[PDB]
RNA sequence: ACCGAUAGCGAACAAGUAGCGUGAGCGAAAGUUUGAAAAGUACUUUGGAAAGAGAGUGACAUAGAACCUGAAAUCGUGACAACGACAAUGGAAGUACCUUCAUUUCUUUUUUUUACGGCCAGACCCAACCUCGCCGCGCAAUUUCGGUUCAACAUCCUUCACUGUGCGGGUUUCUCUUUUGAGGUCAUGGGGUGCGUGAGUGGGCGGAAUAAAGGGUCGGUGUGUUGUGUGUGGGUUUUUUCUCUCACUCUCUUCCUCCUUCCCUGUUCGUGCGUCUCGACGCUGGCGAUGGAAAUGGGGUGCCCCCACCCGUCUUGAAACACGGACCAAGGAGUCAAACAGACGCGCAAGGGAGGAGUAUGUAUGUGAGAACUCUUUUCUCGUACUGAAAGGGAGAGUGUGAUUUUACACCCGUGGCGUGCGCAAUUUCUCUUUUUUGUGUUUUUGCCCAACGCCGGCCGGCCCCCCGUGGGCUGCGCGCG
RNA sequence: CAUAAGAAUUGAGGCACCAAGUGGGCCUUCUUCGGUAAGCGGAGCAGGCGAUGCGGAAUGAACCGCUUAGGGAUAUGUGG
RNA sequence: CGUGAUUGCCCAUUAUUCCUUUGGUGAGGGCGGCUAUAUUUCUUUGUGAGAAAGUGUAGCCCUCCCGAUGUAGACGUGGC
C-alpha cells in the first residue's frame, strides 16, 4: 500500500506544463464574478494555497462564495453511493467560467429572442434545413477499385 | 377475425369481396408497362 | 495459500443497489454554513426586510376585510 | 420495439449490435405486428387491442383514432412517435423457424445479428 | 429473462388488511371508502386514507395551532362563504396559549373533556366525524389539518458523531451533569 | 392454569435402602388381575419332572398372577400363485396383478367412441411485390483458332473473345421487385356451449384499378441550349491588350432527348342485383356395456421403458480416499427477564402512571377479596423548558405596535420556500342541479420539511485606541404558536 | 419551449424509520504485477460461482445455452 | 423456360400460446328491499327465457391484470 501526502505528487500532471510555466496574467485577475457561477477549477501551481486535493482539476462545480482573494465552489464528489457537496477555499487564482451552460442558455435566451421576434418582434426570418435526405444524381465520373499488387516492384517494404 | 380487422380496416371487407383485384386484373399490367417502356425507350435515341 | 487482501469488485454492483445519489441537490434551497463575513453582514440587512415582507403578508388580509365583509 | 432514428438514437443503437436484431419494418409487417401482439399498456395492464375508440382514448390526443394512423404514424411518423410508442404495451414475438446460429454475432458477422434493414422484414416474418 | 423490478412485489409502505383494534373504524372505513372512490371526492378519499394509519402516523393536534386556520377564514372572502370544516383524526388538545379563543367547529376522532366541553362551552362544536361527514360529504371549505409529525422527542435520539454539523441529543446515562457528557461542552476532551 | 413412572424428589417401590468404592464417600434400579371376586383353573389324562393335552373358571384369560393397554425395532409362521445380469432400495412412466376405494348405472337414465353453429386455431390451391435499368438478342464486324479428317481443307468460327451495325422480341428483380392476396385444401384441436338491454344484423350498390385513351392543364425532373448571367482563376496579366474557357449559375429553352397532378376518354373488380341478408354463441345425438349385479372412475403389489450419485455437515470447492452417522422406543437444545431504541395494539392525556400502602363494606369458607370489587384523601412518583462545571440564570426576547422600543401601549398566525386544502374563472354535459372537463387564485413553516431571522442559557463583548450606549459579534443536549 | 434544424426512457418519484444476516471466498473474458514456472503467487476492470437448478459440452462448481410457479399445447436455444 | 421437387430437418424448464395455481402498493365490477350479479343450461343468424329451466349471491362475491427458482437472511399467515 501507499504514502500518502495531502498534495501527494504524480508524472506529469502537476508540473506547470509545455511553455505554460510562470504566474497567472493579469486578464486572469481581471476577470469578476459573482456567485453561483459554474465555474470549472484547474491547479496553477504558483501558490499552494488555496489549491484543492487532487479530485478536481477537470470537474465543474458551481461557486458560492467570493472571499478577498478567493472563492468558495461547491463540488459534488462521488463517495459509495452518492455525490457529496464540498466546498473548497481557493483563491481564485485555481479557478475558471465554463462555457457549459453558456451555451444552452445562450441559446435558449437567443432562440427566445428569435421565437419572440418571429411572433411577436417585427420581423422573420429563415435559420437552418431540417437534417438529412435523399436526392436526384447527375454524377459524372465514377470510379472503382484495384488495391494492391499492380506496380509493386515501385513500392512496398523491400 | 374480420371484425377486429375490419375495425381497423373497413375497406377491407370489400377488397376482401374483390380481391383488391383479382387475375384478370392482375395479369394486365405488365403488357402496357412494357410498350410503354418501349415509347419512352424510344425518345431518347435520337437526340443521342 | 497466500492470504489474499482486499478488493473493489462487486462494489459497483453494491452501489449501483442502492443506486448513487444526490439528493435533490440544491435542496430547493442551500445546504447553510460559512462565507465571507463582510458579504454575511450585508446580507442580513436586506434580509432585514423580512418584517416587512410579513406585513405585505397582512397587506392582502386586510385589504379583503376593509373592501368589505359581506 | 419501434424506433424513431437521429443520431443519437442513431448511436445507442450502434453500440448495442451483436445483441440485437433490428431493421427497417415494412408496413405489412408493421400491421402485421399490430395484429399478432397487438396490445396497449392501460394504466398499465397490458391489453392485447380491439378498437379504435380505445387507441383514441388513449390517442385522440393526437388526433389519431386508429391502427391506421398507428401505422401511419409509424411509417410516416409524426413525431407521435413517442408518444403512440410509449403508451404500446411492448412487442413479445416468436420463435421463427428459422434459428440464428453460427453461436450469434451479427449477419456477415455471425449468426445474423446488426441490423436486418430490409432484411428484417424477410426475418421477421417467419418470427412474428 | 425477468428484469429489475425497483424492488420487487410493491412493499408494505403505506398498507392494506390493516391496524388497529377499534371497531368503529372498520366502519369507517367502509363507509368511506366507497365515498372517496365513488362518490369521487379527492377529499373523501384522503379521509378515507386517513383514517386508516397507525397512532404515530396519527399523532395528535391541538388547538391554538387551528385559530390561524380561523384566522383563515377571517382572510378569506368577504365573505360569501362564511363557513368553515377542521378535520382531526385524533384527539383535540387543548393548547393553552390562547384560551380566550372564539367558539367554532372542529371535527375530530376526539376532544378531551375539558376541551370537549370548553369548545363547545365557548360555542364550539365538537364533532366526531360521523357527526360530520354524513352531514357534510364532499368538502370545499373544509381544512385538513394534516396533524404534525415532527415534534416527537425520537427524532432527538437519531444522531451522535457530534460533528459541527449534527447537534443532536443521544439516548444515554446522565441526567444531571457527567455521566457520559464531559467535553463538547468543554471544547477539548476527546475533541469537539 | 405443576409433573405424569426415562416424568416427577434420589427415592410412588422394605430408598437415600440395595449397590459400589480403602476410605473420604459414592449411593440405584424397581409402578396397576377381576364387567365383582380368586372365583387363583377342581378333575381327567398323558407326562420322570417340568409339563402337556383335556377339562374345569371366569363376561373377558388376546384377562391365568408378565395381570390395563401392549408401540417399534428384531423373528417364526400362514399365506403368497410376488419376483431376480447383479448394486440395493430410487424418480418418472405405464402395464400387469391386487387384497383395493369410492362413484355412478340403460325396456325415455350411464359408457366408450362418431358428430356438430358460429366457432374458437393451426395446413393445401392457384394470383401478385411494382420497377428504371441492363442483360441479351440479332446483325454485322475485327481480332480470335478449335470439333469434323488418317491430318490438311471445307467447316475465318467449335467457341470462348473483340469490335462495329441493328434490334426491343426475350431472363434477371431468388423463400429481396411484397416475404402480397385471397380462393374451400378439408386433413388437424391439446370442444364448445348462455350480457342484453337493444338503435341495430346498421352496413354491404360503388369501389377499385394495372391501363388504353386523350391530351390538356399546371406542376417534378436529365440535356442540348447556355439564352446566360454570375463566379473570374491561370499565363513572361503592375495595368491595358491578348490567350486558355475553367468553376458556378440565373431565367431561359418548358430542349427534354423528361416525370407528374388534375381532368376526360377504358378496363377491372365487388357489392349492386334483391334488401333480404347478418358476419354479434353445439350438455345433443349417434356407437355398447348388468337389469342388482356390474360397470366407467379412484387405492395396492409386481413388472417393463426411461430417467436419475449417502445424509448431515464444515469448505473455495464435499459423492469422495474429509467427519459424524449399525438399528428401534422414549428422551433430547434459544428460556425467564431492567432501564432502555423502534413497531404495533392498548389507556389517558400535559399529565399520566397508584402504587407503598391503607381503609373499606359482605358473595358468605371467607372477606368487610397482592390475587374480588375497589375505593382513595396525603398525593408519591415519573412526565408537562432548558441551559450553565459552577456561582447561576432562563424562552409568547409574542405578535404587533409606538417604539429615542430600560418602557409603554394593543392584543383572536415570527420571516420566506413548500402545502394534501380552500377559493376563483374558464370548461362538458346537465334545465337548474349535477357538472364532467379546462384555466387560475389564495391560504401559517405544527400538515411535512426546507430556508432565514428571532428567541433562552452560553461565550467573546462588540463599535472603538480602550470602554458604553444605536447596537454586538461566536456558540449550544435550548426555545419558536402546550 | 418548433427547428427552420438534433434523444430515448422514465410499469412512479420524493423522502425515511429501524433491525439483520454477513467480514476465510472461490471461478472467468479483459488488463496487469512477482517469479522460469506452476491448476503458482499477486493486483485492476466486468461477470460469475458461491448461494440454481433446467437445456447443451460422452465428463466437469464457474465452459455453451438458458434460469426456474404448476401444467398444458406450440416453437425455438445451445447442441445435433 | 420464367422455380418449384415443391416443401430440409432433429431436439431445453428459454420462447410463444394456452390452462390451472399463486402472490401482488395490481385492475374491474356487482356489493339494491323485486331493476341486478355468480352458479346451470335451452329452444340454439339479431334470446337471460326477469316469466324455459334448477341453484348461489348481505361490503364479500363476481370478472381483470402483471409477476411468480433463490442459500444466508428476513418477513407474512381468514398457515399446521
Amino acid at each position: 500500500v501507499h504514502s500518502h501526502g495531502y498534495k501527494c505528487g504524480t508524472r506529469h500532471l502537476f508540473a506547470k506544463k509545455f511553455r505554460k510555466h510562470g504566474v497567472p496574467s493579469v486578464s486572469t485577475i481581471l476577470t469578476n464574478f459573482k456567485v453561483g457561477d459554474y465555474v470549472d477549477v484547474v491547479a496553477d501551481a504558483a501558490v499552494r494555497a488555496g489549491m484543492p486535493h487532487k479530485y478536481y482539476h477537470g470537474r465543474t462545480g458551481i461557486v458560492w462564495n467570493v472571499t478577498p482573494r478567493g472563492v468558495g465552489v461547491i463540488i459534488n464528489k462521488p463517495v459509495r453511493n452518492r455525490t457529496v457537496r464540498k466546498r473548497i477555499c481557493v483563491r481564485f487564482e485555481h479557478v475558471r467560467k465554463s462555457r457549459c451552460q453558456e451555451a444552452f442558455k445562450q441559446k435558449l435566451k437567443d432562440l427566445e429572442a428569435f421565437r419572440a421576434a418571429k411572433k411577436a418582434g417585427t420581423p422573420l426570418p429563415p435559420k437552418k434545413v431540417s437534417t438529412r435526405n435523399g436526392g436526384f444524381v447527375c454524377p459524372k465520373k465514377v470510379e472503382v477499385l484495384a488495391r494492391r499488387t499492380a506496380d509493386y516492384e515501385a513500392m512496398i517494404p523491400y | 377475425n374480420r371484425r377486429l380487422r375490419l375495425r381497423l380496416n373497413p375497406f377491407q371487407k370489400k377488397e376482401k369481396a374483390m380481391a383488391k383485384g383479382m387475375q384478370n386484373k392482375k395479369n394486365r399490367e405488365a403488357r402496357h408497362a412494357a410498350k410503354v417502356v418501349r415509347l419512352a425507350k424510344a425518345r431518347k435515341n435520337v437526340a443521342k | 495459500a497466500k492470504s489474499k487482501n482486499h478488493t473493489n469488485h462487486n462494489q459497483s454492483r453494491k452501489n449501483h443497489r442502492n443506486g448513487i445519489k444526490p439528493p435533490l441537490p440544491l435542496y430547493m434551497y442551500n445546504s447553510k454554513r460559512g462565507g465571507w463575513l463582510p458579504a454575511l453582514v450585508n446580507t442580513r440587512r436586506v434580509r432585514k426586510n423580512n418584517q416587512k415582507a410579513a406585513l405585505k403578508a397582512r397587506r392582502e388580509r386586510l385589504a379583503a376585510h376593509q373592501a368589505a365583509q359581506k | 420495439v419501434f424506433v424513431r432514428l437521429n443520431k443519437p438514437m442513431e448511436n445507442m443503437l450502434r453500440a448495442v449490435e451483436p445483441y440485437i436484431a433490428y431493421g427497417y419494418p415494412s408496413l405489412s409487417t408493421v400491421r402485421a405486428m399490430v395484429y399478432k401482439r397487438g396490445h396497449l399498456k392501460i394504466n398499465g395492464q397490458r391489453v392485447k387491442i380491439t378498437d379504435n375508440q380505445m387507441i383514441k382514448d388513449k390517442y385522440h390526443n393526437d388526433d389519431i383514432v386508429c391502427a391506421e394512423d398507428i401505422v401511419n404514424q409509424i411509417y410516416a411518423c409524426g413525431k407521435h412517435f413517442r408518444t403512440v410508442t410509449n403508451g404500446l404495451w411492448p412487442f413479445k414475438l416468436a420463435p421463427p423457424a428459422g434459428g440464428m446460429r453460427q453461436k450469434r454475432r451479427h449477419f456477415v458477422e455471425g449468426g445474423d445479428y446488426g441490423n436486418r434493414d430490409t432484411l428484417i422484414n424477410r426475418f421477421l416474418a417467419r418470427m412474428i | 429473462g425477468v428484469d429489475l423490478t425497483g424492488v420487487q412485489k410493491k412493499k408494505r409502505v403505506v398498507r392494506h388488511h390493516t391496524y388497529s383494534t377499534n371497531p368503529y373504524i372498520k366502519l369507517l372505513i367502509k363507509l368511506y371508502k366507497f365515498l372517496g372512490k365513488r362518490t369521487n371526492s379527492p377529499f373523501n378519499k384522503l379521509i378515507h386514507k386517513r383514517l386508516l394509519k397507525s397512532r404515530n402516523n396519527r399523532a395528535p393536534i391541538s388547538l391554538s395551532r387551528i385559530a390561524v386556520c380561523m384566522r383563515r377564514r377571517t382572510v378569506w372572502l368577504k365573505k360569501g362563504k362564511k363557513s368553515p370544516i377542521a378535520v382531526i383524526v385524533g384527539d383535540v388538545l387543548d393548547d393553552v396559549r390562547m384560551t380566550r379563543i372564539p367558539a367554532l367547529r372542529i371535527c375530530a376522532l376526539r376532544f378531551s373533556k375539558s376541551a370537549r366541553e370548553r369548545i363547545t362551552g365557548a360555542g364550539g362544536e365538537c364533532l366526531t366525524f360521523d357527526q360530520l361527514a354524513m352531514m357534510a360529504p364532499t368538502g370545499k371549505n373544509t381544512m385538513l389539518l394534516r396533524g404534525r409529525k415532527s415534534g416527537r422527542e425520537s427524532v432527538k435520539h437519531f444522531g451522535a458523531a457530534g460533528v459541527p454539523g449534527s447537534h443532536a441529543k443521544p439516548h444515554v446515562s446522565s441526567r444531571g451533569k457527567e455521566r457520559q457528557r464531559s467535553s463538547k461542552r468543554r471544547h477539548a476532551f476527546r475533541h469537539k
